[PDB]
């Protein structure tokens, strides 16, 4: 998980 | 006074994975409402989204937000502007120098808020691995925050309402169980709670 999520 | 003031003088930490989005939004809000707050991530490394799902921008904890900012700017300034990362990194820079890992901090807290159960577990596991030598209670509380810019801000509001409530207690240790349940019933959110000791 990345911050933020990949969009 | 010139600023709002926490009458309980709680020492608060907010913790996520990369200490980038959710914890920093909460950090900023809590600090503006007058709380003594610090923030951390629990991941092995700082991870931001990239141009492809399998291509994240990964850095070590301790990398200045300013340097990560420069890094993404030179990569593709326009892309990292439109997706919001440069603004996020800019907001972070104004708060502190760099992302910090919770497992490496020596600071102690009265309340530690985590933003998802995976982080909650890492925080609790880390605390338990440490031999307590003061019997100073610390309350770990999990409040789920969805990991995007909009929900991070919403989470900051909710976490702040929670901390504000607990700050009004004149004996948190004996009040907190009941306050958590009241919050859960009124705000319709589950809070995970553990009491650990330094």
């Amino acid at each position: 998980p990345t911050s933020p999520s990949y969009s | 006074g010139s600023h709002m003031t926490d009458p309980s003088k709680l020492a608060v930490a907010v913790v996520d994975s990369s200490n980038m989005n959710r914890s920093m939004e909460a950090h900023n809000f809590l600090a503006k409402k007058g709380f003594n707050v610090r923030s951390y991530g629990t991941g092995e490394r700082v991870k931001l989204p990239g141009m492809a799902f399998d291509k994240p921008n990964v850095y070590e904890f301790g990398t200045k937000y300013e340097d990560i900012y420069r890094d993404l700017e030179s990569k593709d300034k326009e892309f990292y502007t439109q997706n919001g990362l440069l603004h996020m990194l800019d907001r972070n820079r104004r708060i502190k120098k760099c992302p910090e890992r919770f497992q490496d901090t020596k600071e102690q807290f009265d309340i530690i808020v985590t933003v998802e159960e995976r982080v909650y577990d890492l925080v609790v596991m880390h605390m338990e691995s440490m031999e307590s030598v003061d019997n100073r209670p610390v309350h770990v509380l999990n409040v789920d925050v969805v990991n995007n810019a909009e929900d991070a801000l919403m989470g900051a509001f909710v976490i702040t309402d929670m901390i504000n409530m607990m700050a009004k207690s004149t004996d948190l240790d004996n009040d907190i169980d009941e306050l958590i349940q009241e919050f859960e019933e009124r705000r319709k959110r589950v809070i995970l709670h553990s009491v650990l000791f330094y």
